[PDB]
RNA sequence: CUGCCGAAGUUUCCGGAUAGCAGAAACUCAGAUCAGUUUUAUGAGUAUGUAAAAUGAGAGUUUCUAGUGGGCCAUUUUUGGUAAGCAGAACUGGCGAUGCGGGAUGAACCGAACGUGAGGUUAAGGUGCCGGAAUGUACGCUC
RNA sequence: GCAGAUCUUGGUGGAAGUAGC
RNA sequence: GCGAAACCACAGCCUGGGGAACGGGCCAGGC
């Protein structure tokens, strides 16, 4: 439906190839995507599954950090061969937690990707970043770090919003051209 | 009526454009394993009769005029009953003596006249 | 000079004859419209009268400043708002010749502004005007009886974020 | 949990031709399909499917497989219209259903009120 | 603020084509808002333009429109073909398009 | 340079004379015949040939005159095989003179056989992304 | 009426300012 | 400082598959 000229996504609970080919496809629509939160990526399957077919993979640039994970996905569904595909890639940045720029910008979702609506309830799944900590990336510890203490500061946020909101909440049925003309389902 | 052409790019000769020595007059290909005889994808065109342009509108100019060669008043007085039809065009090799004559006679003739303003200047 | 000097082939009897447009239901006189092109786009406007393919349209002078004009009925978006009253004006003044450009004409001898190039100007007449006087006085009282009216033709129609044209009815 | 496919349970079908509709359930076909009636008129008894319906939270007491004629005079005894309404479910609903017929003009008068309603802003004042 | 925006956000995503091969006189178009080929249907016959500009200036104006036409839908999800003045350069793959409300039949 | 016709790639006797295939001319015919046709029935042994209903096409010549006078693959039939495979013949078409959509790609596979174009609709194959097209519906199976 | 004939004659290149003297 | 000649369709990363070699051109991947 509708667009933006720049999209966050909330890369948390997603599936890597569903999420992949959503933002592959809308790259080539020409829109600019920024995924955050790379190592929470889910991948369907066991992760000893994942963990051999990372070894693999293993046995190019073998790269360690979960967004260049979900970028290498990406890439494999780009013409990047062409300048169209190549252009494509650029407008792309693929991050793990959430930086400060994105941090205070609203960050959508895919339900076309979702692991809660996609998976079968008891099947085994394993998350990216997880999965990648015994592969060589070493920042895991630190990253959850941030991210809790970024938490503590949104949630406050939340509140402070939540409690301002109350205010034209209770002043909203305090006027009465709100009820004398709600007949317009306003 | 409107001039409708199947085509305007030039049928060039298959590999005329790697070579010198090939020139770029369309020659048939008669190799038996060339790929442009058989009409292969992303084979050139060859010269069919289907490309082929109306009759009513062949050598036509784009004007809806056909080229008449004039070298002297004589010919130009030709087209006193085909002016809606025929453009005069002088030859090149007419002098401007003669090409400023012709045109000044296709002029009350009612004659377009394709290179009217050759070999001359004006003088107002 | 007058016996045909070509072949001169005559155009076959055309069989083609000239009907009446058919307007669409919705765009009846009296009708707040919105346009869609022009100068005047996004002006919503009241329609007197339909043409034989426009519709002869206008706002209210002292409202949106949209004057007695002629629009195509596809360049209109019929909104359905109340009705306006419009039986009480006449038009039959507007014609095809009432809009008509006046024709390009003026014996202008060799030089001045020919040469010279002392051109004249073009101005609207007060006739146009003192019949536009008489259509908004018949129609203010009109628009002003219903609430909002005059408030709405005064405003010009706008697309937000987030709004579908096929859905949301106009 | 709060919603269990059960006999009498009123569902709101979100599929098909009769979206938007209510119907409660009156026999269980399978895990996957389900017997539903509706007191209104235009809506006849149907066996439809959990994908195409959604449960609400309103249960009433049917006997299994109860007729139409049954199940519409259960459903006004035990007052389930104006009922499911009082939630804010339905009120969310109808308010979306009105502001879709909204034409032009009610969404300008709707700009003017809003715009009026918003000038309040009476908090710390 | 609030702009005019008498027009439908669009974007221009490939050719009329097969795997292999392209026909560039159509144009797959994605009204943006459009979900399905009956409302699609809205859209048919509308004025779609790609407006762009040029660094070189005409008439003190340095923007170039080329207009077009919508002609029908393609496939389940709304986008539609549309053929222009002038076949879409093959550069402006993603760009954004402008679909007008003209000719209008509401 | 363009356009229109257009094979054969092999019977048979034996480098050949034939023939076949493809054209030219002159003849007589549409109330005459013909067919990689299907029948009916007679017989004969589910098939078989013959004779006489449907369907389609106007048919039969005579004369002389270019080229071919390799095969590959595939289908079916096949006889023995025999580490198992396979080999051997025969039967029949396609390619060989032929581009096009699909098949990742590919000459044998699936569709389709070609003047230059606009529009429409499909075949085979497809609709997560690369890629045009439902991250369609309804059941299940699979970790 | 030419693109071919390890074609004929003439001109001219890359190899190369190289091998080298 | 003086100064050639052989040779010269054009080119010049791999990995596979591509049945006829196919890798140097083709198809999917890396560079």
């Amino acid at each position: 439906s509708e667009f933006q000229k720049v999209v966050v996504i909330d890369a948390k609970g997603h599936l890597l190839g569903r999420l992949a080919s959503v933002v592959a496809k809308q790259l080539l629509g020409g829109q600019k995507v920024v995924v955050v939160r790379c190592e929470e990526l889910n991948i369907s399957g066991h992760f000893f599954r994942n963990k051999l077919k990372y070894l693999a993979y293993l046995r190019a640039f073998h790269f360690r950090a979960p967004s260049r994970i979900f970028q290498k996905a990406v890439r494999g569904m780009l013409p990047h061969k062409t300048a169209r595909g190549q252009a494509a890639l650029e407008h792309l940045q693929a991050v793990e937690g959430i930086p400060p720029p994105f941090d205070k910008q609203k960050r959508v979702v895919v339900p076309a990707a979702l692991r809660v609506l996609r998976l079968k309830p008891g099947r085994k799944y394993c998350t990216v970043g997880r999965l990648s900590s015994e592969v060589g990336w070493k920042y895991n510890d630190i990253v959850a770090k941030l991210e809790e203490r970024r938490k503590v500061k949104s949630a406050a946020f939340y509140q402070a919003k939540l409690a301002k909101q109350k205010k034209i909440a209770s002043a909203k049925e305090a006027s009465p051209v709100n009820q004398k003309l709600s007949q317009f389902g306003y | 009526v409107n001039i409708i052409k199947k085509r305007t790019k030039p049928f060039k000769r298959h590999q005329s454009d790697r070579f010198k020595r090939v020139g770029e007059s369309w020659r048939k290909p008669r190799g038996i394993d060339s790929c442009v005889r058989r009409r292969f994808r992303g084979t050139i065109s060859m010269p069919k009769i289907g490309y082929g342009n109306n009759k009513k509108t062949r050598y036509c100019m784009p004007n809806g005029l056909k080229a008449f060669l004039v070298r002297n008043v004589s010919d130009v007085e030709l087209l006193l009953m085909h002016n809606k039809t025929y453009a005069a065009e002088i030859a090149g090799n007419v002098s401007a003596r003669k090409r400023v004559e012709i045109v000044e006679k296709a002029r009350a003739l009612g004659v377009k006249v394709t290179n009217a303003g050759a070999k001359v200047r004006s003088q107002e | 000079k007058y016996y045909p000097a070509y072949r001169e082939n005559v155009p076959k009897k055309a069989r083609k004859a000239v009907r009446p447009t058919k307007l669409r239901a919705s765009l009846a006189p009296g009708t707040v419209c919105i346009l869609l092109a022009g100068r005047f786009r996004g002006k919503r406007v009241v329609v007197l009268s339909q043409l034989e393919d426009t519709l002869v349209v206008t706002g209210p002078y002292k409202v949106n400043g949209v004057p007695i004009r002629r629009v195509n009925h596809r360049y209109v978006i019929a909104t359905s708002a109340p009705k306006i009253d419009v039986s009480g004006v006449s038009v039959e003044k507007f014609t095809k010749a009432y809009f008509a450009k006046q024709k390009r004409s003026g014996p202008v001898k060799k030089d001045e502004a020919f040469f010279a190039e002392n051109a004249p100007k073009n101005a609207l007449p007060a006739e146009r005007i003192a019949d536009q006087k008489a259509v908004d006085a018949k129609l203010l009282p009109a628009i002003k009886a219903i609430p909002n009216m005059k408030e709405y033709l005064a405003a010009s129609f706008a697309l937000s974020n987030g709004d579908r044209p096929h859905l949301m009815k106009f | 949990f709060k919603r269990y496919v059960e006999v009498g349970r009123v569902v709101l079908v979100t599929k098909g031709e009769y979206t938007g509709k209510l119907a409660v359930i009156v026999d269980i076909v399978d895990h996957k399909r389900a017997l539903i009636d509706s007191p209104c008129s235009e809506f006849p008894r149907q066996v439809i499917r959990y994908g195409s319906v959604v449960l609400t939270h309103i249960v009433m007491k049917l006997p299994r497989g109860a007729r139409s004629g049954i199940v519409a005079k259960k459903w006004k005894a035990q007052d389930v219209c104006n009922k499911w309404a009082s939630s804010a479910w339905a009120k969310k609903l109808e308010a979306k259903k009105v502001r879709s017929q909204l034409n032009d003009f009610d969404r300008f008068a709707v700009m003017r009120l809003k715009k009026q309603r918003r000038e309040q802003v009476n908090v710390a004042v | 603020a609030q702009g005019h925006r008498l027009y439908v956000k669009a974007k221009h995503l490939s050719f009329q084509r097969s795997k292999h091969v392209i026909h560039p006189g159509t144009s797959i178009v994605k009204i943006e808002g459009c979900d399905s080929k009956e409302e699609a249907q809205f859209y048919l016959g509308k004025r779609v333009c790609y407006v762009y500009k040029s660094s070189k200036a005409v008439r003190g104006s340095k923007i170039r429109v080329i207009w077009g036409t919508i002609a029908r839908p393609h496939g389940n999800s709304g986008a539609v073909r549309a053929r222009f003045v002038h076949n879409l350069p093959a550069k402006t793959f993603g760009s954004s398009l402008r679909v007008m409300l003209y000719p209008s039949n509401i």
